[PDB]
RNA sequence: GAGCUGUAAGUAAGCUUUGAUCCAGAGAUUUCCGAAUGGGGAAACCCAGCAUGAGUUAUGUCAUGUUAUCGAUAUGUGAAUACAUAGCAUAUCAGAAGGCACACCCGGAGAACUGAAACAUCUUAGUACCCGGAGGAAGAGAAAGAAAAUUCGAUUCCCUUAGUAGCGGCGAGCGAAACGGGAAGAGCCCAAACCAACGUUGGGGUUGUAGGACACUCUAGUUACAAAGGACGACAUUAGACGAAUCAUCUGGAAAGAUGAAUCAAAGAAGGUAAUAAUCCUGUAGUCGAAAAUGUUGUCUCUCUUGAGUGGAUCCUGAGUACGACGGAGCACGUGAAAUUCCGUCGGAAUCUGGGAGGACCAUCUCCUAAGGCUAAAUACUCUCUAGUGACCGAUAGUGAACCAGUACCGUGAGGGAAAGGUGAAAAGCACCCCGGAAGGGGAGUGAAAUAGAACCUGAAACCGUGUGCU
RNA sequence: GAGGGUAGCGGAGAAAUUCCAAUCGAACCUGGAGAUAGCUGGUUCUCUCCGAAAUAGCUUUAGGGCUAGCCUCAAGUGAUGA
RNA sequence: GACAAUGGUAGGAGAGCGUUCUAAGGGCGUUGAAGCAUGAUCGUAAGGACAUGUGGAGCGCUUAGAAGUGAGAAUGCCGGUGUGAGUAGCGAAAGACGGGUGAGAAUCCCGUCCACCGAUUGACUAAGGUUUCCAGAGGAAGGCUCGUCCGCUCUGGGUUAGUCGGGUCCUAAGCUGAGGCCGACAGGCGUAGGCGAUGGAUAACAGGUUGAUAUUCCUGUACCACCUAUAAUCGUAUCG
RNA sequence: GACUCGGUGAAAUCAUAGUACCUGUGAAGAUGCAGGUUACCCGCGACAGGACGGAAAGACCCCGUGGAGCUUUACUGUAGCC
């Protein structure tokens, strides 16, 4: 759904409308870690990042650099991901 | 576990009544006799009712 | 198609695009007890024989197969006792055993409390309990029937007849059938007369408008009964994949809310997202997809197969059977004027001019053909598998059990049987400073909130303490 | 002392209605079963109008019933009431 | 307007309040819902509003429908908390002092004195219990007081057999029984044969050692059964 | 043992309680009613006249067309025996 090492835009939360890069994926709990957002403070005292819901992020279009949805069209024998509102392959 | 070998007679169950119509359980038994009959193997002694011995049976 | 080694943390050491982990179909391994089956036994243990093999100069030791009982089939099989037959030793057998849903069905045996305002006939009740046999359904089933019309035509189940006719210390009370309207709906095979062998196996034959043997000119495989084994392509389950549509400002920790402007809809069912979302995510409407296993179905294979009526010399059509008496039972019907049908004892018939029934019995009419055997459907029930619903409960409620509950615990034993749910959106679960031996507390810090600090959402009353105005 | 036997419509008793798991004129557990009780106890919000009886008869009846007397609501006849 | 009536047990009749759910219509709510607390408010009654604190996500209003619809009593059921009350009791009994440990000592360790049993409060072992046994740490709960201690908590350890008791030996009383007998079913009894010690048969003693084992480990000296290769003597042996 | 101090620390009972006496009254024997007479507020150790004092829904007597055990020339049956 949202693979690691992608470029996403946050649409809901404290750090909304801020682009980042996905660094970790937890599909059991449906949580995605985005770089640079949702900073946490743990008394051990260090500053690190926390997890955000996968439903609060949308992938960035390669051309317009705007949020969009995901689709599939079977260009080759395998399966590839495309973007709605356009035809560019992600 | 006693029964007629030729026909299959067996005891039954019923009521015993009095003049005042009080009822108690009783049994009607078959008139079985221990008689030797012809068998394919050894001639053995089996329970055969007196009714079966009528009409002509071996002994 | 990218993460994974369960709850469960946490630390190590690892695997994975050369396809980890996961879903589905198909295979292999599967300790010991338990019907337990080599013998024994206080289940989860002990002790052997026989045949091979592994190690020891040799015993000791170990591994792999087999050895229970009963029953059914071939062989050898003195007895006492001449031939034989009881006992015996072998060979074979997807032969039997035990459990299961305390639901449905058919048999054997069979109470009491209670009602009658006492009680014995009666009722409770052929109910509860016990035993036996099965099946996915079981039981019944092809007129010796119902009746009185210018008739019908196997069985089963629903409505009505009807609380009627009846039964009853005529008290309490018990209580039908036929007709009529519907669901479902096919009927056949054996014994005898007769025909050729050596009592046997084949053919023939199955009935009431009377059928058949005998003599007469005499032609639809139904594997759910009707006779029993196999080969031919289409749907349905057991994993899934595509699948339309939204952006701003205000409050706020967070927007899905409000104010404004757009879009989709064979998709406005539902769940989750930091708050109440048709257009954020998983989905829904619609369509597509199957290696392999398992069901149903239909077009050819394959396996059986004698189709019609007039005449009736003679012969055949179920015997200790029908029926009667005595003592019981069951029919709604308590022996009563009790027909119709079952059991025990004793007597005991006839052979189409025959026999049975039409509620004692006789006569006349009408209907039918017992004493042999099978048969799907409509009907009843839910331990389970998939998909759904409710003017049903919301932690003293709902299953006894929302937590690892038939658990704790109580009893020698059968048996009885609980209490216990909630931090926050995110563990971000208080670094650091001060009082101790520690528990605890005061600051600082995380968080919107810490009197949300894990004995954690709100937080009533009983009850226990501190200070104050009047007395 | 140890190993065993006799089981409730039954056992054992030098005999007391004595004992059979702290219980015995008939043990304990589970079912029929929510047995029966003409007998005690209990029965949850608020207002307005009307308002008794503790008597006769019968009764296997006497602290229980049934009919009649007395209370309440509705529809009818119309001086029949004190 | 004018008049008349309005005490009440059993019981009869009528109009109403409040709670939970459903249909339709119309509303409120993070600028704060239900719930909880207070107030000097409203109606003829059951009852209805408003404001302020806490609370953090749902809830009223109108007309109809339905019912697990209203609590002070049943020696009622379950949970919590009082009075008796700082009251009764703290389960046979002789302790005193010095030194240590420690935050804290009448109650814990070490030493001295005194005291009690001694046909037993001493030493073994059968049944039964099942880790309560040893060492090092700890003080929430258990100990009828305290506790630095423990049969209590945490972490690690401890049981060694040819000769001892049981089986590869034997049978009492009883139990189970191939065939067999009896019995509505289920099953009862019983022959050959087995199971079954509290009995019979059967080869080892002494000393030392650890915090925990001792006819078991070690040292010294024995015994019983079985197997293997030459041998004295033996082919009428010898075994049964 | 009880009594004082230190440590620990229950129970039966309980409608709410600021709980006097005499003569009367009363469902006929009053801390709570009438009249009068006594009595400043709060503790501790003792005794037992009352609170018809506390445990036990009176086993004595009676009632129920309630139970159970026993007896006989009560009634109706029956296991066995002739």
């Amino acid at each position: 759904h949202i693979k690691k090492g992608d470029n996403v835009k946050v649409i809901a939360g404290k750090d909304k409308g801020k682009e980042g890069k996905v660094i970790a994926t937890l599909p059991k709990k449906d949580r995605v870690v985005v770089e640079g957002v949702n900073i946490m403070k743990k008394h051990q005292i260090l500053e690190t990042e926390a997890a955000i819901h996968v439903s609060n992020v949308q992938l960035l279009d390669p051309k317009t650099n705007e949020p969009t949805r995901v689709g599939y069209k079977f260009v080759d024998g395998k399966k590839v991901r495309i973007a709605k509102k356009s035809g560019e392959e992600i | 576990g006693k029964q007629c070998f030729v026909t299959g007679r067996k005891a039954s169950t019923g009521n015993r009544r009095s003049h005042a119509l009080n009822s108690t359980k009783r049994r009607w038994n078959a008139n079985l006799q221990k008689v030797r009959i012809l068998v394919d193997g050894k001639p053995k002694k089996v329970w055969v009712s007196a009714r079966a011995l009528k009409s002509g049976k071996v002994t």
